């Protein structure tokens, strides 16, 4: 899914890498 | 592994929910028996280790839904059950030891059988996080446990203290600032277990330095929170909320002397350096200063050896670049102050899971309230105590 | 390469040695044209860069046997020449500029033109040991050369001085401190010739922390002795000496935090390799406070980057061992004092290799003697000016 | 050539290694 500003984010909110 | 400190479960008295000739009927009389049993079979989990999350949701969704009814009207919620204070409970606090309060108030007994529902994802969170060999799944549940057990929190304070007719005492579980210091922990906790992740997956040093210092900052903001309480019972905790303000102070340090070395900011760097590993030592001195004081709750000893495995990297790849300039040792010319964190964290962040009670039971029926006859009326028992470990 | 500071040349006025009706004879004819001849051919070799040590030796001998017999009598020495008082010579001092000093005694002009032939060897040292290319050989003879000019100075000084009618001033190149701070510099530079091999053939750091000590302390005894002159003349030469104390000091902790970290003691190595760096750091500071100091002889800058090329290991090693003790950076628990050196060095102290001046020339005969007759006696040049670089 | 101590040393009074 993805955070606000419209970026990858895994399930603890980090952006996946 | 992770190390969160844990306060006692709440304790309260068997309610057997008899009222004798009050109840006229067979659908009142069965709710009573619901309610009896529900209440005994969700107690009774608070103590099994083999529970998990879907079953404890389960259970509170029984209790809470017949409970509902001694609160809210039928349909007409926003109108308030004739039953509210039929009832007297009976409940202990995690900082109070075994002093018990009552109340006959309904909702006094919701927001202590909250709290303790709360309390008890977050202890399922800590025994969960304690494994030496947790999976990632693992660090999931115990990272959502944390969410569900903040929003359960929010929402008690919030939506909730404000009904009770007579206020709590500084230093018991229903009270704002007790509950807001709850919360606070959960988030810094979950944050926690985010940050060992980030590490693991290599994220960048700006990420980490932003995340840990958030982290430290929930921690002093909970520190603060509770120092309005008396020393006595908040003593041990505020010292390990303390502790962790500075062991996270340093990560963010640590981590933030990577960011100034690649840019090309060596004397800051070396200070951020130093900085962390002087703070990270002075956790070392409050981490037993912990153990010391006695206070609600084992105390708990971290298991994590990482800080140095990174300072010591970060240490020789600064010397190898701020040499000629600043090092080899004996360094000059390094700030005399530590260089001041201002960080966001972007990501990492974590907010409570928002929650609510589950609706009055479908059980419930104007029928079955109205054979509760309260023209019908004309010792005590003491809390059962929980004997966690 | 090495860098020594060097005071300028004497200068003396030319001397013809011609008395006219004193001399009655051929033989004591041809002694004044030998003595006229050998002294110009020697005071034209100090500015001859071509000339090397062979060359001065034998000039020296020349001059040195002719003009003795002014001084000793024939066989009979411990008895005087009737000549000694004949003759005035003029001469000129290392810290005086063009101030010259006179004195109608040939033991003034020995002595003297000792001290310039001494003087002479220590540049043609600092010459040769100025080389980048400088070989082994070449070193030989820079240490062997500064070892003669010591042993010239000391004989001038024991032997010779006290045999002087007339004290010199303070400030003047006869006077006992003057010649002992020639002495001590000649063996402190040897020995650090000594060092830079020790150190190129990888000798034991117990060994090259004492060499490199006692060599701050020639040069702390040098300063010391030079102390008692004023500080216009003496002023530069000192700043270079305190300049050297320290230089070789910090080389001095730095090869004996090495000993210590051997040693396993780990605090003391680190506060051994800081004194080491900020002494060195010290040693930069006095170089060029030294470099605007106005004195005399031209200032002189160190080449020599190996400080840091081996401090650099010593400190890489250091972290790596007495890290999780005192490292990894912000260190404890660190001494708040340098760990005292107290070092004797068993080898590469230098020794002055003895001098004597060469006998009485067999030209010096009675005959010749009675040719010079003091009884058929009744304006002033100048001293030439050395002119070097 | 040796020293006082009977150790074999160079010209420099260095022990040979």
């Amino acid at each position: 899914t993805k955070n606000k500003d419209g970026v990858l984010v895994d399930e603890f909110g980090l952006p996946q890498i | 592994t992770h190390w969160f400190h844990r306060n006692p479960l709440k304790a309260t008295a068997p309610v057997s929910f008899n009222y004798y000739g009050v109840v006229t009927g067979p659908s009142a009389s069965k709710i009573c028996n619901d309610l009896r049993s529900s209440r005994a079979r969700l107690l009774e989990l608070f103590t099994d280790l083999s529970c998990n999350p879907e079953m404890m949701k389960n259970a509170a969704d029984s209790y809470f839904s017949l409970l509902q009814g001694f609160i809210n009207s039928l349909d007409e919620s926003t109108q308030e059950s004739k039953l509210r204070y039929i009832q007297n409970f009976k409940w202990t606090d995690t900082l109070q030891g075994q002093v018990p309060s009552a109340q006959q108030d309904a909702v006094f007994e919701l927001i202590s059988m909250g709290f303790n529902v709360a309390l008890w994802y977050t202890k399922y969170a800590s025994r969960l996080a304690g494994k030496e060999n947790i999976t990632e799944d693992e660090a999931k549940e115990v990272h959502r446990s944390l969410k569900i057990a903040a929003g359960i929190f929010k929402h008690l304070k919030e939506s909730h203290l404000p009904k009770l007719i007579t206020p709590a005492e500084k230093g018991r579980d229903l009270e704002s600032r007790l509950i807001e210091a709850y919360v606070i922990q959960c988030q810094a906790e979950a944050q926690e277990v985010t940050i060992a992740r980030a590490i693991e997956l290599k994220h960048a040093p700006g990420l980490i330095a932003a995340l840990a210092y958030e982290t430290a900052n929930f921690y002093q903001k909970a520190d603060h929170t509770l120092s309005s309480l008396e020393p006595a019972y908040s003593a041990k905790w505020r010292k390990y909320l303390h502790l962790k303000m500075c062991f996270y102070t340093a990560y963010a340090y640590c981590y933030h002397g990577e960011t100034l070395l690649a840019s090309d900011k060596c004397g800051e760097a070396i200070r951020s350096l130093q900085e962390a590993e002087k703070l990270y030592a002075k956790a070392e001195a409050l981490c037993k200063e912990y153990g010391e004081t006695k206070g609600p709750g084992p105390t708990v000893k971290p298991s994590g050896h990482l800080f140095f495995r990174k300072l010591g990297n970060l240490v020789k790849n600064t010397l190898e670049k701020c040499q000629r300039e600043n090092g080899f040792i004996y360094f000059q010319k390094i700030p005399t102050e530590a260089p001041q964190l201002e960080l966001k964290a972007n990501y990492g962040l974590v907010e409570p899971i928002p929650f609510e009670f589950p609706p009055t039971s479908v059980q419930w029926t104007p029928e079955t309230l109205a054979a509760f006859d309260l023209t019908k009326r004309p010792t005590k028992p003491k809390p059962e105590e929980e004997v966690k470990p």
